[PDB]
């Protein structure tokens, strides 16, 4: 009956809704949200180790570069230089030897993970996570770096980039951040015979390769961005097929074998769409367990002169607990899904 | 305690060859690099290597007589009078704490 199918269609479509609007309410939402605040985790927690300036062309180059963080205390990481056994800094370092996968980061490739952390950062800070029906909004994230000049000074330089808080947008960043290490492998600085306190993982001796000490871990969290861009999608998908109620539910001329077939599969669209971001965010669960299982057991989700790297400081905790909260919300309401999509069936 | 380079032979006779010994090398080393002329200074990179790459690099003072090994030896083979002089030897362990030290041999 019409009564029947226009109570199926209003479920589908509150349910999509707030799947695809929602934010403190929908599992979709907060799934991607937990691979966005995994990634800036991650950096947290282990980005300070990471070796770079390693020279491209030519060792001439002779290049250093510094990049600016700020909590609310600021750090400062050097790529190039090294430190001279008297303890002065030395313009030669990790600059006098090529930089490539196994090796080091490129001063370029630092400089691009440097600006896609800011911009994620930022753009969480200032706006928030958009919905992920909506277009979002433009913000301002400034990128602070800075060079060494002829003999004398330190010349400081704050970058103004014209961002978005789209989840396609951030998740690209997170993407560029997982996928430069995941794919280059940089070495990691060991400990001594710019972090306060020690992490387990940061052993004294020999240095270790990222991909070695991190791999399961940079493996967990590009599936989080994966599947996140993957819950964007079917989310849109989803916001393209919105069954309409039958209206005129006695018109026949209206209301035909036609047009009726044609909602109902329009119905099992929507059904299968909500079913398939379901399984994606407790898929984004699972890759988030994967991710702080190993090294970063003890620091991922905890944060606390004084710096916070070596603890995520990214607020990943509170996030999964939402994400588990909205998704058992959703799971309690299978049962009239289900019967939404038998009586579509049956049409 | 410190980096230091012995050259063996200590004098060299022309179209003959000579090594460059490196003692008290650090144990963990994140790469090293060698040198031609008294100063760390790319322009005169002969040859660095990475630990763990399997591969060494070559520079622009290269010139296709000189084999480095991973303790950090430098044997030059064939050696002119053009090769008189220092060579300097720097080391980046594995805190990213650099170490330098300075060979030389006489020719003849
Ligand atoms: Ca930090
Ligand atoms: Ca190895």
């Amino acid at each position: 009956s019409a009564q029947a199918i226009n109570q199926a269609v209003n479920n589908l479509n509150e349910r999509a809704k707030t799947l695809a609007g929602g934010t403190t309410n929908s599992p979709a939402y907060q799934a991607t949200l937990l691979a966005l605040r995994s990634v800036l985790g991650l950096w947290n927690s282990m980005g300070y180790a990471v070796i770079c300036g390693g020279y491209t062309k030519s060792p001439g180059e002779n290049n250093q570069k510094n990049f600016h963080y700020t909590d609310g205390n600021g750090t400062t990481i050097n790529c190039g230089g090294s430190t001279n056994s008297n303890g002065t800094h030395s313009s030669n370092g990790t600059n006098t030897l090529k930089a490539d996968k196994n090796v080091s980061l490129s001063i370029e490739q630092y400089e691009k993970i440097h600006e896609s952390y800011q911009i994620l950062s930022k753009a969480l800070k200032q706006a928030g996570l958009a919905p992920l029906n909506s277009k979002g909004e433009k913000l301002e994230a400034h990128v602070t770096t800075s060079k060494y000049q002829q003999d004398s000074q330190t010349k400081t330089t704050t970058s103004v980039i014209d961002t978005t808080n789209d989840a396609q947008n951030l998740l690209t960043q997170a993407q560029t951040i997982v996928n430069t290490l995941k794919d280059y492998c940089p070495m990691l600085i060991a400990k001594s015979s710019a972090a306060t306190n020690t992490p387990s993982w940061q052993t004294a001796g020999g240095g270790k390769n990222s991909c070695e000490t991190f791999g399961a871990e940079f493996s967990a969290a590009s599936d989080m961005i994966n599947n996140a861009q993957k819950i964007v999608q079917e989310t849109q998908q989803l916001s393209a097929n919105q069954p309409k109620n039958i209206t005129q539910p006695h018109n026949l001329n209206l209301n035909t074998p036609s047009s009726l077939t044609a909602l109902a599969q329009k119905m099992l669209k929507n059904a299968q769409s909500q079913a398939e971001i379901l399984k994606l965010a407790n898929q984004v669960e699972s890759d988030f367990n994967k991710l702080s299982s190993g090294h970063l057991k003890d620091y991922i989700g905890k944060c606390d002169q004084k710096n916070n790297w070596g603890n995520g400081c990214a607020g990943v905790e509170e996030t999964l607990t939402s994400l588990k909260t909205s998704a058992a919300d959703f799971n309690n309401q299978t049962p009239q899904i289900n019967q939404a999509q038998n009586l579509a069936n049956t049409l | 305690a410190k980096l230091t380079i012995e050259s063996m032979p200590l004098s060299v006779a022309e179209g003959k060859e000579v090594l460059l010994l490196v003692h008290n090398l650090p144990q963990h080393l994140f790469g090293y690099s060698w040198y031609k002329g008294e100063r760390v200074d790319g322009n005169s990179l002969i040859v660095g290597y990475v630990i763990g790459t399997q591969q060494a690099t070559p520079g622009a003072a290269y010139s296709g007589r000189e084999t480095i090994y991973t303790n950090a030896s430098l044997l030059i083979q064939n050696v002119t009078q053009n090769d008189i002089g220092f060579y300097t030897l720097q080391v980046i362990k594995s805190d990213l704490v650099n170490e330098e030290a300075t060979g030389q041999f006489h020719v003849y």
